[PDB]
């Protein structure tokens, strides 16, 4: 089984540069192309150039000829793009895919921002008789005020996903981020079941596990 | 450079029914080896793009056999016969024939489902937000389907502006519907100089608005 993984987010600095890494797995790495595309936040997809690891031949976009230089480690068997010069045109998903676009990375997010990281609070959204109908009850978590993206949450660890809605953040007038996640349970349930929304927001190392009790 | 077109943004389609999705290209993709060099790849939310076709008429391997491409050298569509609830996604189309290669701007895969007015939920702040001298006041529309729906806020009945974010989820792989949320953003001093706080709802499957309320205190 082929892979293709990528390096993790990075949050970086107006005017530095950044190196992201696709690192190749269950194939022949200098046997194949890997090509790098670029993806800005709701928007359609871009290419920026592709690498021979055999040959280290490269061809680039010419739109991204002064921001990317493609490179290939065949040792690790590994393939890096360095973008240069970075200001928040450059705040986006990378990713890495093998030549034609079958087998693809998982995306690097790259954050360009002078704004410091802050973890957020989380806040439970307690289920009422306001959000209970019909036997159903609605509860949730707030995770208010973090900056940069993304924070990912889950129910239970991860035993509880039918009836979850985990809504898109939204960026605050104040420029942090906030998002809630929220699920239907049976409201039979909200005196025997605990629930618990598991909060990562990984640029602040923050987790929390969030109890939502009744009220 | 080839430029790639795809005149819709989206397309409806009701499961079992089929779809064609269009792309055209500024400049033949036919190569003298015979091919045609289009790709059609479809991205899920949240998901890294999938290869769909592949030389413009050729199933890419695993990809079901209700997925088909054809076309000339500069018009294309990707058909997808029988489509499931699951196939909600962006379809681009992209050329591999000359550098620089390019995407069209991508075509959303609507799934036409029964309307379906939303369920209503409002959350007061929590007591703990509250200690942190802030109140977030959350209205939950749930499982509606068309994706339209305004929410209106309304403090002591009087109309809010300008204090409220709405965050709207893509279209459900199962059941097709989308969800929303309101969150009015108020001072805890603000926020307790009131004591009736409503979300009004507007919705194609609703004949009239519907309004949820708390009042502060319980
Ligand atoms: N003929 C292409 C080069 C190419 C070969 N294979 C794929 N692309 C060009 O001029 O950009």
């Amino acid at each position: 089984q082929v892979q293709l993984q990528q390096s993790g987010a990075e949050l970086v600095r107006p005017g530095t540069s950044v190196k992201v890494s696709c690192k190749a797995s269950g194939y022949a790495f200098t046997n194949y192309l890997i090509e790098w595309i670029k993806q800005r936040p709701g928007q359609g997809l871009e290419w920026i150039g592709v690498i021979n690891p055999g040959s280290g031949g490269t061809n680039y976009n010419e739109k991204f000829r002064v921001k990317a230089t493609l490179t290939a480690d065949k040792s690790s068997s590994t393939a890096y793009m360095q973008l240069s010069s970075l200001t928040s045109d450059d705040s986006a998903v990378y990713f890495c895919a093998r030549g034609g676009g079958y087998y693809w990375g998982q995306g690097t997010l790259v954050t360009v921002s002078a704004a410091s990281t802050k973890g957020p609070s989380v806040f439970p959204l307690a289920p009422s008789s306001k959000s209970t109908s019909g036997g159903t009850a609605a509860l949730g978590c707030l995770v208010k005020d973090y900056f940069p993206e993304p924070v990912t949450v889950s129910w239970n660890s991860g035993a509880l996903t039918s009836g979850v809605h985990t809504f898109p953040a939204v960026l605050q007038s104040s420029g942090l981020y906030s998002l809630s996640s929220v699920v239907t349970v049976p409201s039979s349930s909200l005196g025997t079941q605990t629930y618990i929304c598991n909060v990562n927001h990984k640029p602040s190392n923050t987790k929390v596990d969030k109890k939502v009790e009744p009220k | 450079d080839i430029v790639m077109t795809q005149a819709a943004p989206s397309v409806p389609v009701t499961p079992g029914e089929s779809v064609s999705i269009s792309c055209r290209s500024s400049k033949s993709l036919l190569h003298s080896n015979g091919n045609t060099y289009l790709f059609w790849f479809l991205q899920r939310p949240g998901q890294s793009p999938q290869v769909l076709i592949y030389r413009m008429s050729n199933l890419a391997s695993g990809v079901p056999d209700r997925f088909s491409g054809s076309g000339s050298g500069t018009a294309f569509t990707l058909r997808i016969s029988r489509v499931e609830a699951e196939d909600v996604g962006v379809y681009y189309c992209m050329q591999h024939l000359e550098y620089p290669y390019t995407f069209g701007s991508g075509t959303r895969l609507e799934i036409k489902r029964t309307v379906a007015a939303p369920s209503v939920f409002i959350f007061p702040p929590s007591d703990e937000q509250l200690k942190s001298g802030t109140a977030s006041v959350v209205c939950l529309l749930n499982n509606f389907y068309p994706r339209e729906a305004k929410v209106q806020w309304k403090v002591d009945n009087a109309l809010q502006s300008g204090n409220s974010q709405e965050s709207v989820t893509e279209q459900d792989s199962k059941d097709s519907t989308y969800s929303l949320s309101s969150t009015l953003t108020l001072s805890k001093a603000d926020y307790e100089k009131h004591k009736v706080y409503a979300c009004e709802v507007t919705h194609q499957g609703l004949s009239s608005p519907v309004t949820k309320s708390f009042n502060r205190g319980e």
